[PDB]
RNA sequence: GGAUUAAAACUAGAGUAGCGAAACGGAUUCGAUACCCGUGUAGUUCUAGUAGUAAACUAUGAAUACAAUUAUUUAUAUAUAUAUAUAUAAAUAAUAAAUGAAAAUGAAAGUAUUCCACCUGAAGAGUACGUUAGCAAUAAUGAAACUCAAAACAAUAGACGG
């Protein structure tokens, strides 16, 4: 009964790796399909800026 | 019969092989990245027809 | 046309040329030629 | 001489100074006409309690040491069992440190995102003031703040272009350089091999002694090592 | 690499286990979960033989122990009751 | 691999039944030594290195880049409406390997059934492996070598 | 086995079932 | 060892149109504890369980290497004078060879290799006893004596067929 009984499927409860990955998926601005918000904000601003420059040539 | 069955890759051949394989993986990642941005651009062009307010 | 296109719905070429100093280094080039 | 066997430690730490060693011997089975391996576990004396489960050891016959013990550990041939114990202890410490660092890098990222959500200012709006103030001449204090939100002290048309740079652009240029190197190395060596005279000279110029007296493989490797030393070291 | 494969299987095992906890009569996907858990054991057993140092590091980070990997596992009804897989 | 050798022996029997003039076998040292012995003993017309698609016309160095696509190509012989290589069977099997001393090999070549191995018949070739070299049993007896009795070809 | 031979096993199974029903009934009355 | 496992059956609680063991009636019949008809209980349904059995069948365990053809679909790829054509796999059908007691099998029931399960005349018998498991019905495991010179399969030619 003193053996370290680790669930062979789910492992030790509160494993830092398992918990952190789960938390990362539930962050406020996580996007799907490989997009990241930071790259999407710059890309959308670049479209506007690029359009203005094309309208100034 | 006297010919060796296998000749191991020279260290130089292994270097050029690694360059091509890294390039192949990098090019596919880049091409997929650019395809996604081109779809994000074509979605921006039509987001004026979508309702959020 | 790519960057130098007239379509309202353009491709990423235009956004790439902007951030790569091409649509600007060509506008100046054309204007310099006009001079 | 004393009978010696080779075996794998299959049990340790259950009895004081005693381990169980699995010895396999080769025997012939007349019925099936096949040379088989016969297995037996030996209770073995470990005076120094050094052996560990998984170790490969040689056991030597001894005087009777107990009702069932007639062999002792004579040498550790391979210490895989001892290695397992050392690596498990290190893993606990090694993983704890890494997880602590990763936990602190996750909370830091969260704080930055929360801080940015407290700044109502948006990239588009900020880039629409740096492009209107730069086209109208107005310099509201917002710009000075914007010169701190982004660090862009100077407000020019070539500063918004450097605020909106996407990593993909850098990748596109690194990929062209990678492709160039490969293409150049192949053309160079391809041409060199086509011309034996230019090949012999090539080797001598790069410091080869009498390259003429070399084999195709013994010398093509030199050419490959040189072509890749003239397009990767100079660059 | 075996460590990467085990980590990738861990993500799917965690997701599949959550599904089973809400669909306890979905025996088809319970069978899939069992096989996936057993596949992870096999890859890690090879890792222990190939690179023992990496093996112990990997299982520690994934939240498992040597016993969970080496011991025969069937994810049977006794396991579902001894570890309260479904709760109550 | 004795399993690979069993696959080759069965493959050659299948090819003989349909009377194909040319077939391929896996490219390995054991396979090459096996085929070479058959060639020198007159069971095979030709033995060429090649690829999955056919024998090489010009020498092609084998490297890790193409090892997976290498094959050995052997030509089968047929005379008087009969296949020269009719049967090809292993003696030492994957699940029961037979190692014989030179004394027992001499008995096998003398009409004595050793360890259930039927004795050598007229015109039959029995191959033996010793120190990763394949040779005829009569040659192993000449060199006083002990080895594994691999297969018998007739 | 053919239907003809299966029929012999069928008869043996029927007689065993008939006997066990008969025994059951007795237990009920004797209980 | 573990898990899942038709129908029937059982435990508890709901449901119950239709169908329908049983039971009670109507017919048929020399008789009719049947086939047909009526009234129709359990059951068939749902929820939570027990149980682990079928001609649970392809009566054909799984894996790998290999061997001569055609036809038909499907998939991927290639080409163009752009809709076909050319390739490579898979599936199915009919076959060569081979195998087989034959019926036939045909990419296996062929040529080989590896591992597991199982069989050793019929009947007695998947019975008896014991044990284990189950609420229970039962399920698993599983004999011997006595008796006999039988017993079985494929195919052949008949005879016969409401
Ligand atoms: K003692
Ligand atoms: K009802
Ligand atoms: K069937
Ligand atoms: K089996
Ligand atoms: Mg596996
Ligand atoms: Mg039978
Ligand atoms: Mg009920
Ligand atoms: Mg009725
Ligand atoms: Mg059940
Ligand atoms: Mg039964
Ligand atoms: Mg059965
Ligand atoms: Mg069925
Ligand atoms: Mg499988
Ligand atoms: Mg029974
Ligand atoms: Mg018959």
């Amino acid at each position: 009964a003193s053996t370290d009984k680790v669930d062979p499927v789910l492992g030790r409860a509160d494993t830092p790796f398992i918990t952190r990955i789960m938390a990362e998926l539930k962050e406020p601005l996580v996007l799907s399909k490989g997009y990241n918000i930071e790259e999407v904000d710059k890309f959308l601003a670049a479209i506007e800026s690029a359009k203005r420059e094309r309208a100034e040539l | 019969m006297s010919q060796p069955l296998l000749r191991n890759r020279s260290p130089e051949e292994s270097e050029l092989l690694k360059l091509k394989r890294n390039y192949n993986r990098s090019l596919l990642n880049f091409q997929a990245h650019k395809k996604k941005l081109n779809e994000l651009l074509n979605l921006y062009h039509v987001a004026n027809e979508f309702i959020v307010t | 046309m790519g960057s130098l296109s007239n379509e309202k719905f353009f491709d990423i070429s235009l956004v790439d040329s902007y951030l790569n100093k091409d649509l600007k280094n060509i506008s100046n080039k054309i204007d310099s030629k006009l001079n | 001489a004393r009978q010696n066997f080779l075996g794998l430690v299959v049990s340790q730490g259950k009895m004081q100074k005693t381990v169980k060693v699995r010895v396999e011997t080769k025997v012939f089975n007349k019925k099936i006409n096949k040379e088989l391996f016969h297995r037996r576990d030996y209770l073995v004396h470990d005076e120094g309690e050094i052996s560990r489960e998984g170790d490969l050891v040689r056991i030597e016959a001894t005087r009777p040491l107990s009702k069932r013990k007639f062999f002792a550990i004579a040498e550790i041939i391979r210490n895989k069992g001892q290695q397992f114990a050392l690596y498990e202890s290190e893993a606990q410490l090694s993983v704890a440190k890494e997880e602590a660092q990763k936990a602190k890098e996750f909370l830091d990222k969260r704080s930055v995102r929360e801080n940015k959500l407290n700044e109502k200012t948006t990239l588009l709006r900020d880039i629409r003031t740096i492009q209107d103030a730069l086209s109208s001449g107005s310099t509201p204090k917002e710009l000075l703040e914007i010169k701190q939100r982004y660090g862009i002290q100077d407000f020019s048309q070539e500063t918004v272009r450097q605020l909106l740079q996407l990593d993909i652009s850098g990748l596109e240029v690194n990929l062209e350089k990678q492709r160039s190197l490969i293409d150049r190395i192949q053309t160079r060596l391809s041409e060199l091999l086509s011309n034996d005279l230019k090949c012999d000279q090539f080797l001598k110029d790069h410091g080869v002694e009498d390259p003429l007296t070399l084999k195709k493989n013994i010398k093509k490797n030199l050419l490959r090592k040189h072509v890749m030393m003239d397009m990767q070291q100079p660059s | 690499s075996s460590e990467v494969q085990a980590a990738c299987m861990t993500v799917r095992i965690q997701n599949m286990a959550n599904h089973i906890k809400e669909h306890r009569k979905d025996f088809a996907n319970t069978r899939n979960l069992r096989i996936l858990v057993q596949q992870r054991q096999a890859i890690l057993r090879y890792l222990k033989r190939d690179n023992p140092e990496k093996y112990y590091w990997t299982i520690q980070k994934l939240g498992l122990n040597d016993a969970a990997i080496t011991d025969e596992f069937n994810m049977d009804r006794r396991y579902m009751q001894d570890y309260e897989f479904f709760g109550d | 691999s004795l399993v690979k050798l069993a696959n080759t022996c069965a493959h050659l029997q299948n090819c003989s039944k349909v009377r194909v003039a040319l077939t391929s076998i896996p490219y390995t040292k054991l396979q090459l030594q096996f085929a070479y012995n058959l060639y020198q003993q007159g069971f095979l017309s030709s033995l060429q290195k090649g690829s999955t698609m056919g024998p090489d016309k010009d020498f092609v160095e084998v490297t890790p880049d193409n090892i997976s696509t290498r094959r050995l190509w052997v030509g089968l012989k047929y005379r008087d409406n009969k296949p020269v290589l009719s049967s090809c069977k292993l003696i030492s099997k994957p699940n029961s390997r037979i190692h014989l001393p030179m004394e027992d090999m001499k008995k096998l070549c003398s009409g004595v059934t050793i360890r259930n191995i039927k004795p050598l018949q007229p015109g039959e070739l029995i191959l033996v492996r010793a120190h990763n070299n394949i040779m005829d049993i009569n040659e192993a007896i000449s060199k006083k070598l002990d080895g594994e009795v691999l297969c018998r070809v007739k | 086995d053919s239907v003809m031979r299966k029929r012999k096993k069928k008869m043996k199974k029927h007689k065993l079932r008939k006997r066990r029903k008969r025994e059951k009934a007795e237990r009920r009355k004797l209980s």
